[PDB]
RNA sequence: AUAGGUUUGGUCCUAGCCUUUCUAUUAGCUCUUAGUAAGAUUACACAUGCAAGCAUCCCCGUUCCAGUGAGUUCACCCUCUAAAUCACCAGAUCAAAAGGGACAAGCAUCAAGCACGCAGCAAUGCAGCUCAAAACGCUUAGCCUAGCCACACCCCCACGGGAAACAGCAGUGAUUAACCUUUAGCAAUAAACGAAAGUUUAACUAAGCUAUACUAACCCAGGGUUGGUCAAUUUCGUGCCAGCCACCGCGGUACAC
RNA sequence: CCCCACUAUGCUUAGCCCUAAACCUCAACAGUUAAUCAACAAAACUGCUCGCCAGAACACUACGAGCCACAGCUUAAAACUCAAA
RNA sequence: GAGGAGACAAGUCGUAACAUGGUAAGUGUACUGGAAAGUGCACUUGGACGAACC
C-alpha cells in the first residue's frame, strides 16, 4: 500500500493471545497496522516473569543500531525498554515517574504510621 | 417407483427458493405437506423414482416430525 | 423434562406496592373516545390499541389504553379488556347503546372489571343519558343514577366539559380498587402490540405488571425471547426503567411475539432459550397428535382400499393486531361455494421480495395495510404480473377485497 | 490408497459410479463446566449512538488505523527517480509516477485482430505489427497470506451528474440453509498531537453471545447404525402396502420396513 | 423376397459433390527376437515423432462456423437419464 | 404452439435384428413404404460354403 509521508519507527508488536501479551521489537513503517507488514523483527520481549522471575528482552542490537542510524524513530515503550538494558540513558518520564511513586509511597507510609 | 420396485412414494411439488419448481420426495411414514406450507428441502436422489432429486428435511418449518 | 418459565404467585401483602391504575377506553365507532383521550392528554377511525402514560393535575399517573371503535376489532377491544383494570366506557347520548358498546361491556364482564359510563357529545341536542343509562340497565350496567354502582359522567369531549369530573371518578375508583404490586423481581406484563421498524428491529408496545424492566434484562414470550435493548416512551425518549403499569416499547425482541402474549423475565439467555424450545416442543406435541389423528384417518382408508373461481391474498400489515384483525375478516367469508379464498401467506411489514414471489407463484394478490412498496417491488410486481394493493383503512381494504372475490365471480359474503 | 462394492448364467479385461479417510457450512436430535481460537449469506437499504483530535492561536492529523472482495494479470524483479525520515545537509532508509521483464482458470463451437509497426530532427516515407507455440474475444475468480492488490453508494474516474451513501464499531430491515453486544477503558501496544506533564482513539485491550474448533475436566449421554461393502438384532406388526438405501438391494405371510 | 417391361442411373464430355465396414478396423521411420503373452485376433516388444481417446446414451445430434454443397457435407456440444454400457 | 431426446410404462400392427433369424448382416448414397424396413451401385466379414480325391 502506497503510503504518503511516514517514516520507519522501532516500536512494539503486540502478538500472543488473550490475557498473554508478547511483544515483538519490529522496525515498522509507523503509518502500517501495528501488528501488519514490518521491515525487520529487531527482538522481543516477554512481559509476563517466567519461572525464573524474569522478562526476557532480546534486542538484536546490531539492527537496532543499524536501523537507528538509517534514520528509524524509537516508541516511548521501546526507549524506555533500552533505557533499561542501558543502550540509552533512563527515560525522563522513568525518572519522574519513580520519584512521583517514591512520593506516593511516602505518603502511604506517613498515613500508616499517623494512624 | 420404477419395476422392480413398487409403491406409492409422497411427493410434492416445490417452487425452491431460487424460482425453480421442482419434485421432492417426503419421507416418513405419513405427512402433512398441504399446498403454501413452506419447507426445507435437502438433496439426495431417491433411488426408486426417476428424476426426484430432492428430500424435504422433516421437522424444520412447516414438515412436522414423524408421528411415533 | 418441564422447562417453562411461569408467573410468579402472586405477590405478598407486605411486597404490595401502589401502582398506577390501567384504564381501557372502549365504545363504537366514533362516539369521540379519541377526542377524549386528547383532551385528557392536552394535544379518522382508529385502528390500533394505543398505550398512554399520562399525568393527572392531581399529580398521579395513569395508563390509558384506547382501542378501536369498528367491529373488526374485537380482538383489540378483548385484549385491551383483559390487560386493563378499569373500561372507562364512552357512550354518545345522541347515538346511543350500540352492538360495540353492547360487545364493550360483556368483555368488561368477563375480566371482571370496574366499568364507568362517560356520555361523550352531551353538548349536541338529542343527547339523552337518562335514556343512556335506562338502556344500559337492560345490559347490567346500573348506573348510580339507577340504584347502582356504575358511574355516569357526562361529558361533551368536544367542548372538554366535565372532563374533571371524568379524571376524579376515574382516581377515586382507582383509589377505591386499591391497585398494588410487587416492584422488584423478575418483571411480568402483557404485549399490546408488536411490529417491525426497519430501524429498530422487531419492537413490542407492552405495558409493565410486576417487577421492574431495565436494559439488559432477558424476556421470553409465546415463543419469542429477547434481550432488552431499547426501552422507549410513546415519543421515543429512552427510559431507564419501567414500573408496573407502565407503557414501554421494548427492542431486542428475536422474533416477533404475538399481541397479546405474556412477557416473563427469566435469569439468561440460555435459560430463555431453553424455555423457547421447550414452548416450541409443546406446540410440536399439540400439532403433531392434531397430524396423528388425520394421518391414521387416512392410513385406515388406504387400508381399506388396499383390501378454478380461487382468490389466492398475501397479507401484510403494519402491526400483528393489523394482520390479526384481518385475518379474522378472511376466515369470516363463507361463501367459499361460489369462490374460494385462499391465504396463501400473512405477515408484518412492507411487501417484500419473498411476498411478490408467493404471489407469482399462486398467482395471488398482495393486501398491504399500512404497508409501502418501494419501487423496486413496484417494478417486480409489473414485471411478474402481481398486483399489489395499499390500503390504509380496514374497510376500504375489505371493499376491495369483496371486488376482486366479485371479479372472480357480487360476492355473497357480507363481512357484517 | 494397502484398497473395497458394483456389469455376467459364469470368467477375464476396460470402464464409470459409490464406500472407506480429513476438513468446512447448513439442517435434524441432543448438550454440564472452564480456557483459547474463529464468527452476516449478500458491493442490497439503513433508524439510532459513537468511531479525530491535539495545541498558547499557526501549523500537523483526520490520505493513517478500521472495512469489503464488486472489479481484477497495477502485487514480484530490474532501470531511473519523485515524496517522506535521518534536528540542517549528508549520502543511508523507505517508496511513488515512468520505462523493461515475469504474472490466474475454462471456452478454439472466440481464428482472425483491423492500424493493432518502423524509420526520419522535421517534413514525410515504407506498409507494416499480434496470432494455431492460442493474437483478438466471452465467462469465472480477489491473490502467490508475516501479508499483498483493488473499491470506498453508482456513473471504471468524479469537474459534473444521479442522489443523499455503516464494505468503521454496536445494531437493524430485506435476502439466504447461513444471522455475535445497539459492553467498558484508553491501564497495556499502535497512531495523531504537544517541548512536556498529558489529551484523543468502536485501533486495540478486557469483557458479552454462539458445541464452529482445540485444550482440560464431568462425581449429568445423546446421535447414528446393526443384509454385504462395514462394527454390531431378539420378539412382534405390516405383507411389493407402509416404508428403507451411499452402491448393490429389501418389502408378495423381513437379521434390510 | 420370385417373374416380366421400362425409367433415372451405370457410359463419354465439362463442372460440382467430398461420403464409405475409404477396414489389412493393426499410423510413419529405425531396430530386436531376449528375457513372452488378460481373451480372441494377424506373436511380443524397444526408440522417436505426429494424430487421436478419457463411462453409456442424448449424438454421423442442436447451435455456431466453413463449403459451387440447399432433405447436404466437415467440426460438434450441453440439459434431463442410468449404474452400468 | 410444435418438434427432439430420455425416462416411465401396458397396450396396437407387423417380425426388421440375434440361428444361414428363415431374403446373411452392415457402411455410403438414391428412390420408395404404417412401421420396423425394401430395393439399386460399390465396399466390409464384424457370415458360411462343410475344407485329399470324390
Ligand atoms: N359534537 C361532538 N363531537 C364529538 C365529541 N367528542 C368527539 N366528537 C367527534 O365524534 C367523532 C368520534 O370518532 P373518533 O373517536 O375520532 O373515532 P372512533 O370512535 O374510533 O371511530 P372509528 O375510528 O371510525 O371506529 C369525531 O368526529 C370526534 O371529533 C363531543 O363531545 N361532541
Ligand atoms: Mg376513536
Ligand atoms: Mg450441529
Ligand atoms: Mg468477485
Ligand atoms: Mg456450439
Ligand atoms: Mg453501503
Ligand atoms: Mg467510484
Ligand atoms: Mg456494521
Ligand atoms: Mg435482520
Ligand atoms: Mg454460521
Ligand atoms: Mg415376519
Ligand atoms: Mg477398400
Ligand atoms: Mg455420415
Ligand atoms: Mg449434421
Ligand atoms: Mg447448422
Ligand atoms: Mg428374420
Ligand atoms: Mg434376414
Ligand atoms: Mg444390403
Ligand atoms: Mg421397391
Amino acid at each position: 500500500k502506497a503510503y504518503r509521508g511516514g517514516h520507519l519507527t522501532i516500536r512494539l508488536a503486540l502478538g500472543g493471545c488473550t490475557n498473554r501479551p508478547f511483544y515483538r521489537i519490529v522496525a515498522a513503517h509507523n503509518k502500517c497496522p501495528r501488528d501488519g507488514r514490518f521491515v525487520e523483527q529487531l527482538g522481543s520481549y516477554d512481559p509476563l516473569p517466567n519461572s525464573h522471575g524474569e522478562k526476557l528482552v532480546a534486542l538484536n542490537l546490531d539492527r537496532i543500531r543499524h536501523w537507528i542510524g538509517c534514520g528509524a524513530h524509537l516508541s516511548k515503550p521501546m526507549e524506555k525498554l533500552l533505557g533499561l538494558a542501558g543502550f540509552f540513558p533512563l527515560h525522563p518520564m522513568m525518572i519522574t515517574n519513580a520519584e512521583r511513586l517514591r512520593r506516593k509511597r511516602a505518603r502511604e507510609v506517613l498515613l500508616a504510621s499517623q494512624k | 417407483p420404477k419395476k422392480p420396485n413398487s409403491a406409492n412414494r409422497k411427493c410434492c411439488r416445490v417452487r425452491l427458493s431460487t424460482g425453480r419448481e421442482a419434485v421432492c420426495f417426503i419421507p416418513g411414514e405419513g405427512h402433512t405437506l398441504q399446498e403454501h406450507q413452506i419447507v426445507l428441502v435437502e438433496g439426495g436422489r431417491t433411488q426408486d423414482l426417476p428424476g426426484v432429486k430432492l428430500t424435504v428435511v422433516r421437522g424444520k418449518y412447516d414438515c412436522g416430525h414423524v408421528q411415533k | 423434562k418441564n422447562k417453562d418459565a411461569v408467573r410468579r404467585p402472586q405477590a405478598d401483602p407486605a411486597l404490595l406496592t401502589p401502582r398506577s391504575p390501567v384504564v381501557t377506553i372502549m365504545g363504537h365507532v366514533d362516539h369521540g373516545k379519541t377526542t377524549l383521550l386528547d383532551k385528557f392528554r392536552k394535544t379518522g377511525i382508529t385502528q390500533h390499541i394505543g398505550a398512554f402514560l399520562v399525568s393527572l393535575p392531581s399529580g398521579e399517573k395513569i395508563t390509558f389504553l384506547d382501542t378501536p371503535g369498528h367491529a373488526a376489532f374485537s380482538a383489540m377491544r378483548a385484549r385491551g379488556a383483559q390487560v386493563t383494570d378499569i373500561v372507562v366506557l364512552v357512550v354518545a347520548a345522541d347515538d346511543g347503546v350500540m352492538k360495540q358498546t353492547v360487545e364493550s361491556i360483556q368483555h368488561a364482564k368477563d375480566a371482571q372489571v370496574p366499568i364507568i359510563l362517560a356520555v361523550n357529545k352531551c353538548d349536541k341536542a338529542e343527547a339523552d343519558p337518562e335514556k343512556v343509562k335506562k338502556e344500559l340497565l337492560a345490559y347490567d350496567v346500573v348506573c348510580e343514577d339507577y340504584g347502582g354502582d356504575v358511574q355516569a359522567v357526562p361529558v361533551s369531549a368536544l367542548t372538554g366539559d366535565n372532563l374533571m369530573a371524568l379524571a376524579e371518578a376515574t382516581v377515586a375508583l382507582a383509589e377505591m380498587l386499591e391497585l398494588k404490586a410487587d416492584p422488584n423481581g423478575p418483571v411480568e406484563g402483557t404485549v399490546i402490540e408488536s411490529f417491525t421498524d426497519k430501524g429498530r428491529g422487531l419492537v413490542t408496545t407492552a405495558i409493565i405488571q410486576r417487577g421492574t424492566l431495565r436494559k439488559g434484562s432477558v424476556l421470553v414470550a409465546g415463543k419469542c425471547w429477547a434481550k432488552v435493548r431499547l426501552m422507549f416512551d410513546e415519543n421515543g425518549k429512552t427510559i431507564d426503567e419501567a414500573y408496573p403499569s407502565m407503557p414501554v416499547g421494548i427492542t431486542g425482541w428475536r422474533d416477533l411475539p404475538s399481541a397479546g402474549e405474556e412477557i416473563l423475565e427469566v435469569e439468561s439467555e440460555p435459560r430463555a432459550r431453553e424455555v423457547v424450545d421447550w414452548r416450541k416442543y409443546e406446540q410440536e406435541q399439540e400439532k403433531g397428535q392434531e397430524d396423528l389423528k388425520i394421518i391414521e384417518e387416512k392410513r385406515k382408508e388406504h387400508k381399506e382400499a388396499h383390501q378454478s373461481n380461487v382468490l389466492s391474498v398475501i397479507i401484510k400489515g403494519d402491526v400483528d393486531g393489523s394482520v390479526e384483525a384481518i385475518l379474522n375478516i378472511i376466515d369470516t367469508y363463507d361463501a367459499s361455494h361460489e369462490c374460494e379464498l385462499e391465504l396463501v401467506h400473512f405477515g408484518v411489514g412492507d411487501v417484500s421480495a419473498n411476498d411478490v414471489n408467493l404471489a407469482e407463484t399462486f398467482d395471488g394478490v398482495i393486501y398491504g395495510f399500512n404497508v409501502n412498496a418501494g419501487n423496486v417491488i413496484q417494478q417486480s410486481a409489473a414485471k411478474k404480473g402481481v398486483k399489489i394493493k395499499l390500503h390504509k383503512i380496514i374497510y376500504r381494504l375489505v371493499e376491495d377485497l369483496q371486488e376482486e372475490l366479485s371479479s372472480r365471480l357480487k360476492t355473497s359474503w357480507d363481512p357484517g
